[PDB]
């Protein structure tokens, strides 16, 4: 899993 | 007693090398991955 930093999901997305 | 053998010789031995450390070895490993696009999320609300 390390390697996929960022943003590889919303994070600060509340939702959709 | 001019029999002899001042010219002998010949080509013994013929050293290759003393080292010759790597032609070349691994092109790489890459690193930092990618899923090349963006995983975005939804917009706001709609």
């Amino acid at each position: 899993a390390p390697g996929s930093q960022g943003a590889p999901g919303l994070q600060g997305a509340p939702g959709a | 007693g001019a029999p002899g053998a001042p010219g002998s010789q010949g080509a013994p031995g013929l050293q290759g090398a003393p080292g010759a450390p790597g032609s070349q070895g691994a092109p790489g490993l890459q690193g930092a991955p990618g899923a090349p696009g963006s995983q975005g999320a939804p917009g706001l609300q709609g």
